RNA sequence: AAAGCGAAUGAUUAGGGACUCGGGGGCGAUUUUUAGCCUUCAUCCAUUCUCAAACUUUAAAUAUGUAAGAAGCCCUUGUUAC
RNA sequence: AGGUGUCCUAAGGGGGGCUCAUGGAGAACAGAAAUCUCCAGUAGAACAAAAGGGUAAAAGUCCCCUUGAUUUUGAUUUUCA
RNA sequence: ACAUACGACCAUACCUAGUGGAAAACUCGGGAUCCCGUCCGCUCUCCCAUAGAUAAGCCACUAAGGGCGGGGUUAGUACUCAGGUCGGUGACGACUGGGGAAUCCCCCGUGUUGUAUGU
C-alpha cells in the first residue's frame, strides 16, 4: 500500500505540470475558446486540493488521473 | 414633420476600472458616491488571466448610472474640461457617444490626499419617446426601422446644443 | 468580416414558436396548469376567473376551456359601472372592486343560485370564504372558480388581487390567503383589517386629493381636473361606492349606453368595405415589371 | 453487448425536424373511457410514464383510468404463445385510434338504409364485395386517332 | 437500399470578384502613419470537382400492430359510502 | 470506438424574475485578451461523468423558503422459466 | 367586414426594406402621498384619462425580395420481392410475373377559424 499508493501520487503531478505548458502557451491557446479553458482550470482546483489531503487512496488518485486527461483531449483534439 | 421624434438623454453611466481589489478599490468607490449621491455597484472579474493577475470572481471595478436632470448637470462638467472637443470616431453607428479622462479633481470635489486619484470614463445613451415599446414585459416587441438613431444624427445634436465641435 | 449569420441557410433551420408566443400574450407553462383535469373526472369543467388591465379599463370574463377553443359564461367591463354612479378613477384598485362584484352576481343569477349564496353583502376588511348553504334540509356546496393573473407581477396590493376579493364576497368560492392583500405586514405576519376596510371603498385617493391640496395646488388642478368638474369630494367619495353596491344586488342586467356614434349591425360592414384595399392581380403585376424595365433601362 | 431499458432508441423516441419545443396543449383535453381503442406513441420531451420500445406502435383496449395516465391491455408474442401485458401510460404518448370507425360508421349507415326498403319493400344488397372484372364498352377515335411508336435507337449521353 | 452536400456537422479540388492595414516581401526619397503604387498568403461573398458503418432536410420494396358486430346498435330510467 | 465499483444537504423538492455561446460598432491608463453601453444572435452555451436522446418567460442562471432522500403494505414493466 | 379579451391548427403566420391607415378600441403619455420594488420610478407597483401624437407598437398594401407551403418535372429512371440446367473466366449484367422513390430545374400561393362584448 506503500509503494503502490506513492507511485501514483507522482504520475498526477506529472500530468498536472505537463497540461500547464499547453495552456501556458499563447500558441495553442489563441485558437481554443474560453468556455473549454475554464472548465480545465476548474478540474484543477480539486486536484490541488487531493494531494494535501491524506486519505486518498490508489483508487482516487488513478481515477482523475484519466478524467482530467480525458477532459483535456476532448479540447485540443476538435 | 417632427411630432414625437425629439432626442433626449436616457442614461448617463460612468464607472471606474481599478483594476485590483484591495483597500484601494473601496477608496475609488468612496469617491464616486457624492460625484452622483447614490450607493454605487461593484464588478466581478469574469476571465482568469495571470499577465494582468486576476482570477475570477474577484471585484475589480465599480459604476453607477443616473438619469433626467442629475445626468444632465453632471455631464455638463465632464464637457468642461473636454473643452467641447470631441473626435468624430468617439460616435458608434447606434447613436451614443462617451470620452475619458485622466484626473477625477480636475473639477472640484475638495481633493483629500487620502482618497488618492483616479481616472474616470464617461459614456450616455440617446433613445426617442415611446422606446418602452422593447422593454415592456406584456407584449414585448421591436422598434421601426425610421425611428431609430443614426450617427449623423446625434453629432448634430451635439452640436447645436453645447455650441461644440467635431474633429 | 466574418460569416453573414442571417443567411438563406439560417431561415431554412428556423422554426418558429406559437403564434400567441410570438406575440407575447400567453404563457404556455403556466395555462397547461390551469385548463388540465383529472381524468377520474371525466368533463366536469374547470372555470377561471381572467383579469386584464388596459389603459382605460378593466377586462373579467369566465371561461371554460374546449379542444377548439374556449367557451366564455359570463363577461363583466368596467363601461358597465358608468350606469350605477360612477365616472371617474375607472381603473383605480375600488373600481376592481366594483366589477368584481358584478361579475359574481352576475354569473349566480345566470344559472339560479342567485336568491341563496348571498355573500357578505356589507363590505369588510375580514378574510373569509365562502361555505356551504343549507337549503331544502340539506348542504350544497358553493359555486367553484380559480384565479387567471396571466403576465402580471403578483405582488402585495396589486389590484388583480382586488377583482379576485370582489367575486369572493359575492358569492363564489375561490381559494386564495391574505398574505398578498393591502395592509399586510411581512415581518409581523399579519393582516390590519382596517387599511383593507378603508382601502376598499376608495379612501387611499381620498387621502392624496386632500395631501395634494394643501401642499400642491396647481397639481391638485391638474390631476383632478375631472373631479372638480363634477364637484365631487373626498368626503363623498365611500358614500359614492357604498351606494353603487346596493344597486349591483339589485339589478344586475342594467343596460348602459355609450355616447359613440351608432348604427345597426349590417351598416358597419358596408362602411369598413369602402376603405379596404385590393391585393394586385397576377396580370397587373407582371405589367409594372416592363414599366420598371422600360424606365430604369432608359434612366442611363 | 450490452442491453439496456432505452438501447436503440437513437432514432424512434427523438423528435422530428422542426417540430421541438412546446407540445400542442389540445392533448390534455381528450378523455377516455374503459373499452376505447388507443395506439402507444411515445414522446421523447415527456421523460414520466414513458412505456418500454417494444410497445411503439402497438394497439391495445384502455383498461383503467387514473388521474393522468390510462392502463392498456396488449397481446405479446413469445415464442409459440401469446401473453397478456398490461401497462401503464401517461397520457402525452396514447392517442385515440382510427382503426373501427370504418366500421361504425358502416353499422350506423347500415340501419338506416336497411329501415327504408323494408317500409319500400326492395332488397338492398347492403354487404360490402370485392372489385369484381370490368364490363364490355365501346371506345371511339372521333378525333382521338391513335398515334404509333417505335423503339428508339442508342445514342450517348455525356 | 437508393438519394443529398449552389441544406446543418465532418472530409475535399480549382479559378474569379471584393477588400489593407491580418501576416510577408517591394516600389516613387526602404522618405513614411504615403487607406500612394506593387504583390503573396489569410478573410468574406456568388459559383465549381469528388465522399461518409458509428452524418442528414427527404425516403422505398419485402416484412409488421389493430379492426371487419348479437358479448352488436338505439330508446326509456333504478342502485352507490366514488 | 469508448464507459462503471464513484460523486452530491444540494448537484434533492416548490415558487419568482432574467437569457445563453459568439460577432459588429464605441469608452482615460487598457494592449489579441480586464470593466462599462447599445444593436444582432434557434441554442452553434450550460445541465458532476462515457455516448446518445431531451430542454428557452426552461429542465439553463441568480434570489427566497424548505427536507416526498419520510410511514404502511399490494398490483405492473424490462432481462425472463 | 373592423377592433378588443381568452383560444385552436402552429411560418400560406417568420426575416429584411418601402408607402398608407374613416369610426371606436388598443398604444405611446402625465404624476411619485399611499401598497410594493430597484445602483437608477429603466423594468415591476400605485394615482390621473385632461392635454399632446399616429412617430413607433398594431392593421393593411407594395418587391421579376430570401425562406416556407402546394404541384409539375427528373421517371416508370434508381432500388427492390418471386423465377430459370439464363449470358459471362470473373467483376457483374440482360430478360419473365409484380411493387416503385429523391435533388438540381420550372409554375402558383402568402393564413384559416371558434366563443363573448363593442364599433
Ligand atoms: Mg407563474
Ligand atoms: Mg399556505
Ligand atoms: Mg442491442
Ligand atoms: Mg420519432
Ligand atoms: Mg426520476
Ligand atoms: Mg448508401
Ligand atoms: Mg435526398
Ligand atoms: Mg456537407
Ligand atoms: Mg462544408
Ligand atoms: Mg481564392
Ligand atoms: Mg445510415
Ligand atoms: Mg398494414
Ligand atoms: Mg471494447
Ligand atoms: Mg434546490
Ligand atoms: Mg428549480
Ligand atoms: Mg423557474
Ligand atoms: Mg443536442
Ligand atoms: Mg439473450
Ligand atoms: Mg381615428
Ligand atoms: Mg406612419
Ligand atoms: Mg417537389
Ligand atoms: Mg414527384
Ligand atoms: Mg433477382
Ligand atoms: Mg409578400
Amino acid at each position: 500500500a506503500f509503494s503502490k499508493r506513492f507511485e501514483a501520487k507522482q504520475q498526477l503531478e506529472s500530468y498536472i505540470s505537463r497540461v500547464e505548458e499547453i495552456i501556458s502557451d499563447p500558441t495553442l491557446s489563441l485558437k481554443l475558446k474560453r468556455g473549454q479553458k475554464d472548465k480545465i482550470e476548474q478540474a484543477l482546483s480539486e486536484a490541488m486540493a487531493q494531494l494535501e489531503i491524506e486519505d486518498s487512496t490508489a483508487d482516487e488518485l488513478k481515477k482523475k488521473e484519466l478524467a482530467l486527461k480525458r477532459l483535456v483531449t476532448k479540447a485540443m483534439a476538435s | 414633420q417632427n411630432p414625437m421624434r425629439e432626442l433626449r438623454i436616457q442614461k448617463l453611466v460612468l464607472n471606474i476600472s481599478v483594476g485590483e481589489s484591495g483597500d484601494r478599490l473601496t477608496r475609488a468607490a468612496k469617491v464616486l458616491e457624492q460625484l452622483s449621491g447614490q450607493t454605487p455597484v461593484y464588478s466581478k472579474a469574469r476571465y482568469t488571466v495571470r499577465q494582468f493577475g486576476i482570477r475570477r470572481n474577484e471585484k475589480i471595478a465599480v459604476h453607477v448610472t443616473v438619469r433626467g436632470p442629475k445626468a444632465e448637470e453632471i455631464l455638463e462638467r465632464g464637457l468642461k474640461v473636454k473643452e467641447y472637443e470631441l473626435r468624430r470616431r468617439n460616435f458608434s453607428e447606434t447613436g451614443n457617444f462617451g470620452f475619458g479622462i485622466s484626473e477625477h479633481i480636475d473639477l472640484g470635489i475638495k481633493y483629500d490626499p487620502s482618497i488618492g486619484i483616479y481616472g474616470m470614463d464617461f459614456y450616455c445613451c440617446m433613445t426617442r419617446p415611446g422606446e418602452r415599446v422593447a422593454k415592456r414585459r406584456r407584449c414585448k416587441s421591436r422598434i421601426g426601422a425610421s425611428h431609430r438613431i443614426t450617427r449623423e444624427e446625434t453629432i448634430r445634436w451635439f452640436k447645436q446644443r453645447f455650441d461644440g465641435i467635431v474633429r | 468580416f466574418h460569416k453573414l449569420v442571417k443567411n438563406s441557410a439560417y431561415y431554412s433551420r428556423f422554426q418558429t414558436k406559437f403564434k400567441r408566443r410570438r406575440q407575447g400574450k400567453t404563457d404556455y407553462y403556466a395555462r397547461k396548469r390551469l385548463i388540465t383535469q383529472a381524468k377520474n373526472k371525466y368533463n366536469a369543467p374547470k372555470y377561471r376567473l381572467v383579469v386584464r388591465f388596459t389603459n382605460r379599463d378593466i377586462i373579467t370574463q369566465m371561461v371554460t376551456s374546449e379542444i377548439n377553443g374556449d367557451k366564455i359564461f359570463a363577461a363583466a367591463y368596467s363601461h358597465e359601472l358608468r350606469a350605477y354612479g360612477i365616472n371617474h378613477g375607472l381603473t383605480n384598485w375600488a373600481a376592481a372592486y366594483a366589477t368584481g362584484l358584478l361579475l359574481a352576481r352576475r354569473v349566480l343569477a345566470k344559472l339560479g343560485l342567485d336568491k341563496t349564496f348571498t355573500g357578505v353583502e356589507e363590505p369588510n376588511g375580514e378574510y373569509t370564504l365562502t361555505e356551504a348553504a343549507e337549503t331544502e334540509d340539506g348542504e350544497r356546496r358553493p359555486f367553484k372558480a380559480i384565479l387567471d393573473v396571466g403576465l402580471a407581477r403578483t405582488s402585495t396590493g396589486a389590484r388583480v388581487f382586488g377583482v379576485m376579493k370582489g367575486a369572493s364576497d359575492g358569492g363564489i368560492f375561490i381559494p386564495h390567503s391574505e398574505n398578498r392583500f393591502p395592509g399586510y405586514d411581512i415581518e409581523t405576519e399579519e393582516l390590519d383589517t382596517e387599511v383593507l376596510k378603508k382601502y376598499i371603498y376608495g379612501g387611499h385617493v381620498a387621502e392624496y386629493m386632500e395631501t395634494l391640496a394643501d401642499d400642491d395646488e396647481e397639481r391638485y388642478k391638474s390631476q383632478f381636473v375631472k373631479y372638480i368638474e363634477d364637484d365631487v369630494e373626498a368626503d363623498s367619495l365611500e358614500e359614492l361606492y357604498a351606494e353603487a353596491h346596493k344597486q349591483i344586488r339589485a339589478d344586475p342586467f342594467r343596460k348602459y349606453v355609450s355616447d359613440a356614434p351608432k348604427k345597426s349591425k349590417e351598416e358597419w360592414k358596408a362602411e369598413s368595405l369602402k376603405y379596404k384595399k385590393a391585393k394586385l392581380s397576377r396580370e397587373e403585376r407582371k405589367a409594372r415589371v416592363e414599366a420598371k424595365i422600360k424606365q430604369l433601362l432608359a434612366e442611363q | 453487448h450490452a442491453a439496456g431499458l432505452r438501447s436503440g432508441t437513437r432514432y424512434a423516441f427523438s423528435r422530428g425536424f422542426r417540430k421541438h419545443g412546446q407540445i400542442p396543449l389540445s392533448t390534455y383535453l381528450r378523455t377516455y373511457r374503459v373499452g376505447d381503442i388507443v395506439d402507444i406513441k411515445v414522446n421523447g420531451a415527456v421523460q414520466k410514464g414513458m412505456p418500454h420500445k417494444f410497445y411503439h406502435g402497438k394497439t391495445g383496449v384502455v383498461y383503467n383510468v387514473t388521474k393522468s395516465a390510462v392502463g392498456v391491455i396488449v397481446y405479446k408474442r413469445v415464442k409459440h404463445r401469446y401473453i397478456e401485458k398490461r401497462i401503464n401510460v401517461r397520457i402525452e404518448h396514447v392517442k385515440p385510434s382510427r382503426s373501427r370507425e370504418d366500421f361504425l360508421r358502416r353499422v350506423k349507415e347500415n340501419a338506416e338504409l336497411k329501415k327504408k326498403a323494408k317500409a319500400e319493400g326492395v332488397p338492398v344488397q347492403l354487404k360490402r364485395q370485392p372489385a369484381m372484372p370490368r364490363e364490355a364498352h365501346t371506345v371511339s377515335i372521333a378525333d382521338n386517332k391513335p398515334v404509333t411508336l417505335a423503339p428508339v435507337a442508342y445514342e450517348t449521353t455525356i
